[PDB]
């Protein structure tokens, strides 16, 4: 029972783990999405100009 | 015919100006199109990362 049960906890925290990375991973593109928008809105004031 | 030539140059000065403007206007679509390529370079390195 102890065996069985310790198990269940490192599925857990794997679990967890990957949940984690995975978040903070996507957190990065964030960074080229506002480099283009903020580019696009240059790209508007040459068009005005 | 002297007045006839003299209007004959209004007209050729306003062409000619007007075609100045028209090559100004060009410069401004290069640089767009130098922002644009920027652009494309930025979504490129998007999709690597």
């Amino acid at each position: 029972q102890f065996g069985s049960t310790l198990l269940s906890l490192l599925e857990r925290k794997d679990s967890l783990s990957f949940d984690a990375y995975q978040m903070i991973q996507s957190g990065d593109l964030y960074r080229f999405s506002i480099d283009l928008q903020q580019q696009d809105i240059d790209i508007n004031k040459a068009s005005l100009e | 015919v002297s007045e006839s030539y003299r209007r004959r140059r209004q007209e050729w000065e306003l062409q000619y100006k007007q075609a100045e403007w028209e090559v100004n206007s060009v410069e401004q679509q290069i640089n767009l199109q130098n922002m644009q390529i920027k652009a494309a370079n930025k979504r490129l390195e998007q999709v690597e990362a």
